[PDB]
């Protein structure tokens, strides 16, 4: 047990959570939710339009 | 829940979209009205005869009114919502074939049949009308609007070239573009208070 | 009116994006947190050791 | 006792999610009374004949009605908590057959 | 409850308020009521005769 | 909804206000409704004559 | 007569709408002012956290 | 009529111009902040480090 910590877990909430507060980073900083176009395909194919 | 929320929010998007198409709509419906204005004007002095003639500088008025029909007929054509002809003829309310309708289905809830038919029609022809607009009159009172010559000839007693009959009409027209922009305004007022549901239903 | 459509597809309210952004972050610093006592499992275990 | 600790709180979410419910149901009729104000309001002027008059721009008026009680109609059958639609008759308070409450 | 804040009642308030003050701004800017026809269909079909 | 005001309106009633002074101004300072022809032809039509 | 009733259906009364704006943009304020509290309230979960 | 085509090219509507201006600095400002956040991640990386 001692070799592998069971709370790889957190690790993963760790990388997700903090993976999610800079997508908001790079989505505030921008005023755009498809600054980065893989958010929502269809609002840029209608958007750019 | 997740899938009724999230559809919940875009179902609000959807309504929201539907507000913006609509007010397009109306507001070539009110540059319409505006010209439609003009038009009834330029008919009650072109029906000022006594004063008014010459019979060409009735000719002039007519080209002018002419000029006015080519552009209900421009703007019921150029009219686009992303690219979507509106008033034309393609959104008609109820024809003899009611399987060619064509309405304007907006998506407005979070699962089926959460949904509003919406229909719209204007173009030259949009003067008075029973299933069709007529012939001799009812469309031409939009698109030809007589006073070339046509009113030194009679006056009130022809039905089609009287200014009682062809006036009436423009007020058709004016009463009739309307009346399908007054129902698209309640339509907008549909839509909000529909969105204070999806934001309550939602949270 | 297109500028108003082309502005809620991908222009944000940044208020609801902000209460996002700090909901995220407390689920971080409350993971790094969870980090703190998960590693703190294993020195217990080597307190029965010793 | 473990039993109904368990299902007691268990029960204090089921009401959470009742009042949950009540809120989308009675925020429904939140829209419905501004919708039926306005409806009022058309009402009086469109009573206010010798003014309000030409009948057609009353047809007008009525035309606006019935849209808006076409949203009524709207209201009631869409308002749905979870898919479940609540206003509509479903929920009848009591019919002269009270086994189809 | 972390997961998701109970004031998304303040978005709504904030999107209908401020939803509201740019209904004044139009509104106002014109002079007109019925400066978009969601606001009184009536009196605009009776204005415009 | 930063990066997109939406007193875009304000922008249009100010540019066609804007744009009725001074169709006034034209209008007032020769005395002329008919100063530019696309005030009404008619009126043009007739008053050349 | 006509030009009178017809600005008492389209136009407006701008002192009304005034204060109007002026109160509906201080709901709005008050608002945002509301999520700078809502959102406070997770932190301190993170204070009994730490 | 040429001054005013003229004018419509290259002159600016200085009112749009100025929203324009408000709003990136608004922006820009908005990027400093979340600045102001970005480089107070990794501090908590030396809180679960101590």
């Amino acid at each position: 047990i001692n070799h592998n910590i069971a709370a790889l877990n957190t690790l993963n909430r760790l990388s997700s959570n903090n993976s999610a507060s800079q997508k908001n980073m790079e989505k505030l900083s921008s005023g755009l939710r498809i600054n980065r176009a893989g958010d929502d395909a269809a609002g840029l194919a209608i958007s750019e339009k | 829940m997740r899938g009724q929320i999230r559809g919940l929010e875009m179902a609000s998007k959807n309504s929201q979209d539907g507000i913006s198409l609509i007010q397009t709509a109306e507001g070539a419906l009110t540059e319409t009205h505006a010209i439609l204005q003009r038009v009834r004007e330029l008919v009650v002095q072109a029906g000022n005869t006594g004063t008014q003639d010459k019979a060409t500088d009735l000719q002039s008025i007519q080209d002018e009114i002419s000029a006015l029909t080519d552009e209900i007929d421009g703007i019921s054509n150029r009219t686009e919502f992303n690219g979507k002809k509106l008033l034309d003829g393609t959104y008609k309310v109820d024809t003899a074939t009611p399987a060619n309708q064509k309405n304007l289905v907006f998506q407005i809830g979070a699962n089926a049949t959460q949904q509003i038919s919406v229909n719209i029609e204007d173009m030259g022809a949009d003067a008075l009308g029973i299933k069709e607009a007529d012939g001799s009159i009812a469309a031409l009172h939009s698109v030809n609007d007589l006073d070339v010559t046509k009113f030194a000839d009679n006056a009130a007693d022809c039905a089609d070239i009287g200014f009682d009959a062809q006036l009436k009409v423009v007020d058709e027209a004016i009463y009739q573009v309307s009346s399908q922009r007054a129902k698209l305004g309640a339509v907008q007022n549909r839509l909000e208070h529909t969105i204070n549901n999806l934001s309550a239903s939602g949270e | 009116n297109l500028t108003a459509a082309e502005s809620r597809i991908r222009d944000v309210d940044m208020a609801k994006e902000m209460s996002e952004f700090t909901k995220n972050n407390i689920l971080s610093q409350a993971s790094q947190a969870m980090l703190a006592q998960a590693n703190q499992q294993p020195q217990n275990v080597l307190q029965l050791l010793r």
